[PDB]
RNA sequence: AUCCUUAUGCACGGGAAAUACGCAUAUCAGUGAGGAUUCGUCCGAGAUUGUGUUUUUGCUGGUU
C-alpha cells in the first residue's frame, strides 16, 4: 500500500536510468489505479520512445486497455507485441478473443511454433476469467 | 450534408465521404463579405 | 452495492444541505473511471447488435438512454414517430443526431431478431448503474456551486458560478485545476469529436468549452472570439492558482480587478479597427 | 535591490545566479530549455524536468507559487533568481520571462554542468 | 431554423439508394491504397 | 599539451533568393503570440497597424 510513494520511487529510480525496460512497466501499471487520465496518451509515446521497441511495455500499455475496455483496442497492441517475438503475451490475448469471440482454434497453431504442459496451462490461465 | 455523408459512406469509404463533406464548409470570401458554407454545394471543386 | 451506496452518499450530501470537499476530490476521479467502464461495457454488447451507435452517438447517458428507446418493443411495431418524438423528447437530442439513426438504422442492426433475455437484464442492470452515478456526478457539481465563493473567489468573478462550478468539478479541486496549463482548459466542455460533425465556425474556434459559454466572450462581436478564449483562459488558470494558494479562512479578490479590466479594455482594442490613412 | 520577497525561497546568491543563468542559456541553444510558467508546469506533469528556475520578483508573486508545491512532490530542485528580466534574456526572449525549466535529454552534451548546478541548488533546500 | 429535410422524410429517400446498390450488387470503392498500380496513370491525368 | 561540443565575431571557397527586405516618440505579447488535434490532449514566439524600396542598390569597361 501506498502506492502514492510508488509514484516517487518510479519517478527517483527513473531519473537514474532511465531507458530500462521494466521500469516503464510499473509507471504503466500505475495509471490504471493512477487515475490521471490526461497524461496517459504522453507516456506511453515516452515509454515507447524511451525504450522503443521491447515488448513488456507493449504488452502492458495493450493491458491497460483490456484492464479497463476497449477489446478491440487492446488487440492491436498485443498483436503489435507478437511481431516482436514469449508467454506473457498469448495469456492475454486468447483472454481478448473470449471477450471476442471464434478466431481461438485457428490462432492454435502459432503458439506450437513459438515452442510440455504449454498446452495444458493455456487452458490453466484460460480459467483466470 | 448531414444525408451526404451518409449517401456517400453508402458507397465509398468513410474516409473520403468526411474529407468530401468536410471540403464543402470552408469560408468563402469576396472582397470585406465572409461567409461559411453550410448548407449548399460548392461547384468549383474538382470532385464536384 | 451501488444502490446501497449512492443512496445515502446523496442523502449524506441532503442531509448537510468544507470537511467532505477533500473527500469530493477523491470521488470525481473515481466516478469518472466507472462511467467510462460502464459505457464501454455497454458497448460490448451492442457491437452484434447494432454497431455503429458507438460512434454516432457519444456520451454514455444518451448512448444509454437510446439503449433502452430502441430496445423498447412497444415502438418496434414500426411506423411508429414516436420513436422520433421520444428521442427528441426524452434522451435529449437535436434533428441533425436523429437523421444519422434513422439512416444508420437502416444500413446495419437486424430487427429480425431482439435481443435475447440475459443481454437485457445486462442493459437495465447496466442503465441503472449509469444513471445511478450520473444522478451522483450531476448532485456533486451543485453543492459545488453552492461553495463556489467560498473555494475559488477569484474563478466565479471572470468565469462566472455557474461555469466555475462546472470546471472545478472536472479535475475535483482547485489544486487540480491550477496544476492543468492553460492550452488545455478551453476543451474541456466539448462535447466530442466525430467525423460527420461538420463544423467550421465564423469565429474560428475549433475547441468550444464550458469557457466558451461565458460572459466575457460572447458580450464581444464575432470576430474576436479566436482572441478571447486564448486571452481569458490563461487568466482563469491564473486566477485558479491564485485560489489554490490563497488561505482558506481569508480569501480575497483583487486580482481578478486587474484580470477584468485589461480584459474588457484589450477586448475592445481589438474590436477597434485601424486609423484611417492619409491617401 | 528592493525587499526580496520572503516567500521567495531558496533564493540564489549572485554567485550562483551567474552560474544558474549560464546553464539556462547553455541549453536554450540546445533547445533543452523550456520557458514560462506553464511550460514548465507541463514538464513536472510529464516528468522530464531537472529543476525549475523562478523570477524572485515576479509582481504579483502568487501566480508561480503552486510550482513549490508541485516540484515537492515530483523530487525536482528549484531556486528563484533574483531578476525576471535577467531571466527572459537567458532564454533568449526580449521580454519577461518568470519561470524555466531545464530538461532531460541523457546523450546531452551540457550534462555535466546541470548535474553542477542542481547539486548546488539542493543545498539551498536545506 | 434547422435542416429542412425532417427526419421521416429522409429515411424515404436514404432507403430507396439502400436498395438500388443491393439490387444492383453493388462493391463500394475502397480507399487509394499506398501500393496501387495506376497512381502514375491518375497524376499525369489530374496534373495535366 | 593535443582532441572534442555549442554559441558569437572576422574570412577564403561553393550555392539559393529579391514578391523580398527592412523601418516606427506605435498597439498588444511566456503574467502565453500563433497554431495542431486520433478529442484524451499536443506544439510554444511573434501577431496586429502605418509605412520605404522591390522587372531593381552602388561601381566600372566596350562599342556609336
Ligand atoms: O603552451 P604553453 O607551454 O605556453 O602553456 P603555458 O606555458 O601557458 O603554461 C602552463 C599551462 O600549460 C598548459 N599545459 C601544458 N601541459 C604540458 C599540460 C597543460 N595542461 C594539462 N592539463 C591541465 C590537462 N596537461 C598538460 O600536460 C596548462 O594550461 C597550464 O596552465
Amino acid at each position: 500500500g501506498n502506492l502514492d510513494q510508488a509514484e516517487l520511487l518510479v519517478t527517483q529510480a527513473l531519473q537514474k536510468f532511465p531507458s530500462n525496460a521494466l521500469l516503464w512497466v510499473e509507471q504503466i501499471k500505475l495509471f490504471k489505479h493512477g487515475n490521471k487520465s490526461s497524461l496517459k496518451k504522453t507516456i506511453f509515446q515516452d515509454a515507447l520512445r524511451r525504450t522503443q521497441n521491447d515488448h513488456r511495455v507493449l504488452l502492458e500499455i495493450g493491458v491497460s486497455f483490456y484492464a479497463e475496455a476497449q477489446y478491440e483496442t487492446s488487440l492491436k497492441w498485443l498483436e503489435r507485441a507478437l511481431k516482436k517475438c514469449y508467454g506473457d503475451t498469448w495469456v492475454w490475448l486468447f483472454r481478448t478473443y473470449a471477450r471476442l469471440g471464434k478466431d481461438t482454434v485457428d490462432l492454435y497453431n502459432m503458439f506450437d511454433q513459438c515452442e510440455c504442459t504449454p498446452r495444458e496451462i493455456l487452458l490453466r490461465l484460460m480459467n483466470d476469467k | 450534408f448531414t444525408l451526404l455523408n451518409r449517401l456517400l459512406r453508402l458507397i465509398v469509404d468513410p474516409n473520403i465521404a468526411d474529407y468530401i463533406t468536410a471540403k464543402n464548409n470552408v469560408v468563402i470570401n469576396f472582397k470585406d463579405m465572409s461567409h461559411v458554407n453550410k448548407y449548399g454545394l460548392i461547384r468549383g471543386l474538382k470532385f464536384a | 452495492q451501488i444502490l446501497p451506496k449512492i443512496v445515502d452518499l446523496k442523502r449524506i450530501l441532503q442531509q448537510q444541505e468544507i470537511k467532505l470537499l477533500p473527500f469530493f476530490n477523491e470521488i470525481i476521479p473515481l466516478i469518472k473511471s466507472n462511467i467510462k467502464l460502464m459505457h464501454n461495457f455497454l458497448i460490448s454488447l451492442y457491437s452484434r447488435r447494432f454497431p455503429e451507435l458507438s460512434s454516432l452517438i457519444p456520451s454514455p447517458l444518451q448512448y444509454s438512454k437510446v439503449i433502452s428507446i430502441l430496445e423498447n418493443e412497444n415502438y418496434s411495431k414500426n411506423e411508429s414517430d414516436e420513436l422520433f418524438f421520444h428521442l427528441e423528447n426524452k434522451a435529449k437530442l437535436t434533428r441533425e443526431q436523429i437523421l444519422v439513426l434513422t439512416m444508420s438504422m437502416k444500413t446495419s442492426f437486424k430487427n429480425k431478431e431482439p435481443l435475447d433475455i440475459k443481454t437485457r437484464t445486462q442493459i437495465l442492470e447496466a442503465n441503472s448503474i449509469l444513471e445511478n452515478l450520473w444522478k451522483l456526478q450531476e448532485d456533486i457539481g451543485q453543492y459545488i456551486a453552492s461553495k463556489i465563493s467560498i473555494i475559488a473567489p477569484n474563478v466565479c468573478f471572470l468565469v462566472g458560478p455557474e461555469i466555475a462550478a462546472q470546471l472545478i468539478a472536472h479535475a475535483g479541486g482547485v489544486l487540480e485545476f491550477s496544476r492543468i496549463p492553460s492550452c488545455n482548459i478551453a476543451s474541456i466542455g466539448k462535447n466530442k469529436h466525430l467525423s460527420h460533425e461538420l463544423h467550421t465556425l465564423e469565429s474560428g474556434v475549433r475547441q468550444e468549452g464550458y469557457l466558451f459559454a461565458s460572459d466575457m466572450i460572447q458580450k464581444f462581436p464575432v470576430s474576436v472570439h479566436k482572441q478571447m478564449l486564448r486571452m481569458l483562459c490563461a487568466k482563469v488558470s491564473l486566477a485558479a492558482r491564485v485560489d489554490a494558494g490563497q488561505k482558506n479562512g481569508d480569501r480575497n479578490t483583487v486580482l481578478a480587478h486587474k484580470w477584468k479590466a485589461e480584459l474588457s479594455k484589450k477586448a475592445r482594442k481589438l474590436s477597434e479597427a485601424p486609423s484611417i490613412s492619409e491617401t | 535591490m528592493s525587499a526580496p520577497n520572503p516567500k521567495a525561497f531558496p533564493l540564489a546568491d549572485a554567485a550562483l545566479t551567474q552560474q544558474i543563468l549560464d546553464v539556462v542559456q547553455q541549453a536554450a541553444n540546445l533547445r533543452q530549455l523550456k520557458k514560462g510558467a506553464n511550460e514548465a508546469t507541463k514538464t513536472l506533469n510529464r516528468g522530464i524536468s531537472e529543476f525549475i528556475i523562478m523570477a524572485a520578483d515576479c509582481e504579483p508573486i502568487e501566480i508561480l507559487l503552486h510550482l513549490p508545491l508541485l516540484c515537492e512532490d515530483k523530487n525536482v530542485p528549484y531556486v528563484f533568481v533574483p531578476s525576471r528580466v535577467a531571466l527572459g534574456r537567458a532564454c533568449g526572449v526580449s521580454r519577461p520571462v518568470i519561470a524555466a525549466s531545464i530538461t532531460t535529454n541523457d546523450a546531452s552534451a551540457i550534462k555535466t554542468q546541470i548535474y553542477a548546478v542542481k547539486d548546488k541548488i539542493e543545498t539551498l533546500l536545506i | 431554423n434547422g435542416p429542412e429535410i425532417t427526419p421521416e422524410e429522409a429515411t424515404t429517400i436514404f432507403s430507396v439508394m439502400v436498395e438500388w446498390l443491393e439490387s444492383r450488387s453493388f462493391s463500394p470503392i475502397p480507399f487509394p491504397p499506398l501500393t496501387y498500380k495506376n497512381d502514375t496513370k491518375i497524376l499525369v491525368l489530374a496534373l495535366e
